[PDB]
RNA sequence: AGGAGGUGAGGUUUU
RNA sequence: GCUUACCACUUUGUGAUUCAUGACUGGGGUGAAGUCGUAACAAGGUAACCGUAGGGGAACCUGCGGUUGGAUCACCUCCUU
RNA sequence: CCGCAGAAGAAGCACCGGCUAACUCCGUGCCAGCAGCCGCGGUAAUACGGAGGGUGCAAGCGUUAAUCGGAAUUACUGGGCGUAAAGCGCACGCAGGCGGUUUGUUAAGUCAGAUGUGAAAUCCCCGGGCUCAACCUGGGAACUGCAUCUGAUACUGGCAAGCUUGAGUCUCGUAGAGGGGGGUAGAAUUCCAGGUGUAGCGGUGAAAUGCGUAGAGAUCUGGAGGAAUACCGGUGGCGAAGGCGGCCCCCUGGACGAAGACUGACGCUCAGGUGCGAAAGCGUGGGGAGCAAACAGGAUUAGAUACCCUGGUAGUCCACGCCGUAAACGAUGUCGACUUGGAGGUUGUGCCCUUGAGGCGUGGCUUCCGGAGCUAACGCGUUAAGUCGACCGCCUGGGGAGUACGGCCGCAAGGUUAAAACUCAAAUGAAUUGACGGGGGCCCGCACAAGCGGUGGAGCAUGUGGUUUAAUUCGAUGCAACGCGA
RNA sequence: AGCUAGUAGGUGGGGUAACGGCUCACCUAGGCGACGAUCCCUAGCUGGUCUGAGAGGAUGACCAGCCACACUGGAACUGAGACACGGUCCAGACUCCUACGGGAGGCAGCAGUGGGGAAUAUUGCACAAUGGGCGCAAGCCUGAUGCAGCCAUGCCGCGUGU
């Protein structure tokens, strides 16, 4: 706290890691899911969750959660990851953009169409 | 050890105010009597008297308008560890003109308003309010 | 062994037998390997001798990249006539709920090792219900603010 | 309250 | 045209740093409370903790130095408060 | 710009439990599923999927990516280090930072005036033109900066002079387990030798391992050997810390008290660096009475690697070195000044009728309570955790981790510096109520203790669990279910 | 946590359009460094832009000034002005052509294609205006520039009606 101490060694700021290191300051990443499966969740939300391990173009393999009810995803699928973490899944910090070259929207879903890929129906 | 006489004087003044002492005594110097004069000009104290020749002793008497002390806050500014200097017009005004930021300028010791009127600057000894 | 850790930690299994089930070619050929998701299969009363419910199909890469094979498909349990009405009565007035536990093999048939488990009671929510009531009361009592 | 007068621990760790 | 010196690139030999890989091996975190014992939280039923040495299938145990971040006080008898 | 038919040719997204603006139904029923957090969803979901209806923006709405803000959450303005993360174990000291009082002189830091300059562009202000705007543009200010010339001398500083008020020396004493070396005394324990002497000794909550008719244990004589010094001895003293405890001698350090004389800022704090540094451990050579890691045997327990017992080596001891780690604590770094107090222990000193051990006090060390003040409170409180100044070190959510790697030191065990990846959304500190304690104190109970008579042993009846069938309808499950509903 | 000996300086020559170890011969053994020398990683810098009341933090999108570069590397010439962005020589990789005697090439210019990516443009018109260079000058050309195409990528305005 002494001014002489500050002069002899300036007070430095603590670095802060990004919550999505595998993105490297990029809005989205493309890869293909090395495996698509389901993972047991934590204590309170025992509802089953769907995940896939996908190796990106940067040489890193990450696990991404699948939203919606029913997933149009499998292995060998060209996917898109956007980022975002779920506190209910251990070690999961990614989300898949359903509707990017190998996925359809949620079947029989008429709400949040923009967020779930489906286009607005004519009738 | 004794690295700043002005800070010691301010601390003794504040302690006397806290303890409701009538008079506080200390060793004297030209800077100390100058600060005492600049404080007495605005009447933050009753009077300062320096006695003795071999060991000059300055004793300052504290004003008391009521049970509350006349001087409420007093803070050293230009400490030996960090000196403070401001421009001609950039001197601070404590409590928007209520109180004095004692400043020693080229001509001598004076208050913030006196420094602004004289159009010069110097080092800010202490804020008093 | 597909022990169904949920039904193991809660409401230990009491009664079971050995029988297969009916399925199409889409949701088969992976149960031979073993991959499946049969955790807490919600088997309920069906007119066709309590058709298999709850458990979904394995997420193995057998997909036609549209769906896995069948998001919801009929699965049939196997019983000549022993447990339709008795199962209804037990669920109604006993507390025993039959669920699927494991998938054993005769090397050909993926056997439905359905277990009749007891309905266990929920945890005492008598604290969180009052917490929610206090939260809504706090949200409602913000009226006198202008 | 200044100094010395003594018990009573193999007899239950888990949920 | 011949030649000398200065390089640039290449090659050789020997070093330094970094990355990936590597049979195997060590420790850590999360999940199940599955197995085993109960070490700590009360005097936690042997008060623990810190330093250090040794031992055990492990929580730990024991040997020596230090702390209260421990408990009754005095199962009786005294005399000072 | 003028004419041409007709609204005729042109609206979506997100959200609707609190943060935040918005409520109802249907179906699923910890399932399917939403989400940034809090958190939902176990038959009745305004939270999930759908529907209806509302709200927020609108040719644009939501998710994601990056910066700052809120984060005072790297804090210079503007944090903290006793118990939440944080005072190095302690001391010396260099570079470095700061610096008591007075005079003169320098213009260095600082202040004032003036000049040039800070490209244009861009922000901003006054206006103008594109249907206003977006956009463009004129003028102005600003760009806090930089260098130069002249003055100011209060402060910091360079130079020259001084002073004691700080800091040291000398004179005289005081107290002290301060440090090292060399001798020396006693008690006690162990062992050996000698005498008496018999069936036991030792030990535990209880037993046994262990020793013993060869003569133990027990009691008297002599001798050998090692460690520490009963009482005085004490919240007493000394030392920087660790630490220091019979007595004497030798060498020697440090502290305080009395004024006096002397130098005269010679001072304070320190990175690196140096030295000291409990105990344990390591190397060399001795020594070993007791204690006892590890180990052996006997107990306990369902098992005991341990608390119970008998042995028992290293070590504990000495001399020279290595190690440099402790809850090395006052969890409070060193130094200087100020601020009410009340009771104390020890020392020196003036002093008073020393009338007596007492009276008026004053300085050095230390303990408790306590005012203002401070702190989240507990509590600090003149020996501050209060008021301030000078300097150094340290902390930035927890685990991973004081861990690996790297460097250095060490014979070794290891010590110093010192992370990241990953994971969680808490971790923690003070304090209140209840609960609990094989915690304490106090008072009660066919509860304990004292008596009397019952069940489990036999026969019969009633209900329940298991089995069985067509049902053995069904309800209840310790006290508080079982001749219960009935 | 040490680096450096053409390295620090001087004496003279040479060299440069000019100073200078820029270089040569000799001599002196210093110079830099705890204000971080040397070494490793990263990085175009500035005016500015964003976020902030402020000090501060992030960054260098458009535009302007400066620097460096033109497949990688080395070297020189012309020219006042380069070690040369659509001049020259050479080593290496790649590609292309060849009659197999032997030659050409460097889109980080405008466009455009292959690959990468979450992801970003037409192989247009014109010197019509300004500017650029050449020339008595008319006049030449300019992928600078101006206009045109696509994209809601961002700002602004209007409309779906009363
Ligand atoms: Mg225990
Ligand atoms: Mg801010
Ligand atoms: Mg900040
Ligand atoms: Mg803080
Ligand atoms: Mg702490
Ligand atoms: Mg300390
Ligand atoms: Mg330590
Ligand atoms: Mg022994
Ligand atoms: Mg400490
Ligand atoms: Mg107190
Ligand atoms: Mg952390
Ligand atoms: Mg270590
Ligand atoms: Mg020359
Ligand atoms: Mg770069
Ligand atoms: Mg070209």
């Amino acid at each position: 706290a002494t001014v002489n101490q500050l002069v002899r060694k300036p007070r430095a700021r603590k670095v802060a890691k990004s919550n999505v290191p595998a993105l490297e300051a990029c809005p989205q990443k493309r890869g293909v899911c090395t495996r698509v499966y389901t993972t047991t969740p934590k204590k309170p939300n025992s509802a089953l969750r769907k995940v896939c391990r996908v190796r990106l173009t940067n040489g890193f393999e990450v696990t991404s959660y699948i939203g919606g009810e029913g997933h149009n995803l499998q292995e060998h699928s060209v996917i898109l990851i956007r980022g975002g973490r779920v506190k209910d899944l251990p070690g999961v910090r990614y989300h898949t953009v359903r509707g990017a070259l190998d996925c359809s929207g949620v079947k029989d879903r008429k709400q949040a169409r923009s967020k779930y890929g489906v286009k607005r129906p004519k009738a | 050890s004794m690295q700043d006489p002005i800070a010691d004087m301010l601390t003794r003044i504040r302690n006397g105010q806290a303890a409701n002492k009538a008079a506080v005594t200390m060793p004297s110097s030209k800077l100390k009597v100058a600060i005492a004069n600049v404080l007495k000009e605005e009447g933050f104290i009753e009077d300062f008297k320096v006695e003795g020749d071999t060991k000059p002793e300055l004793e300052l008497t504290l004003k008391y308008f009521q049970g509350k002390a006349v001087v409420e806050s007093i803070q050293r500014v230009s400490r030996p560890g960090l000196r403070i200097y401001k421009r001609k017009d950039e001197l601070p005004k404590v409590m928007a003109g209520l109180g004095i930021a004692v400043v020693s300028t080229s001509k001598g010791v004076m208050t913030d308003r006196a420094a602004r009127q004289a159009g010069l600057g110097g080092e800010i000894i202490c804020y008093v309010a | 062994i597909a022990l169904n850790k949920r039904a193991r930690h809660e409401y230990f299994i009491e009664e079971e037998f050995e029988a297969g089930l009916a399925l199409q070619g889409w949701e088969v050929k992976s149960l031979r390997a073993g991959k499946a998701n049969i955790s807490d299969s919600y088997v309920l009363l069906r007119d066709g001798e309590a058709f298999l419910f709850g458990a979904n199909i394995t997420p193995m890469a057998v997909a036609s990249t549209h769906v896995v094979c069948d998001p919801t498909r009929t699965r049939k349990l196997l019983l000549n006539q022993r447990e339709l009405d008795s199962l209804y009565g037990r669920v109604n007035r006993e507390g025993y709920t039959v669920v699927a536990l494991s998938l054993y093999w005769k090397n050909a048939w993926c056997k439905v090792k359905i277990g009749v488990a007891k309905g266990k009671k929920q945890h005492d929510k008598r604290s969180d219900i009052k917490e929610r009531e206090w939260q809504v009361d706090k949200a409602r009592i913000m009226k006198n603010a202008h």
